[PDB]
């Protein structure tokens, strides 16, 4: 990852 | 509800 | 809030 | 490390 959400 | 990363 | 991010 | 919320 390394980035978040959320999806 | 809370998908991410 | 309610969301995410990361920004 | 985590700008959100
Ligand atoms: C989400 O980010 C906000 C802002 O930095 C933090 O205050 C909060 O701790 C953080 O939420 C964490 C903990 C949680 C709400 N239980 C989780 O659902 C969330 C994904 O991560
Ligand atoms: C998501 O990132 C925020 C900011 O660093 C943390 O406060 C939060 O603990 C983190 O959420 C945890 C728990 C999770 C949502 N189930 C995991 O998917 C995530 C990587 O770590
Ligand atoms: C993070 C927060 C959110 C956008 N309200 C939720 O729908 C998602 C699945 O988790
Ligand atoms: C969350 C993770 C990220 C997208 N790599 C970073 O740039 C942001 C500020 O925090």
């Amino acid at each position: 990852x390394x980035n978040x959400x959320y999806x | 509800a809370x998908k991410x990363x």
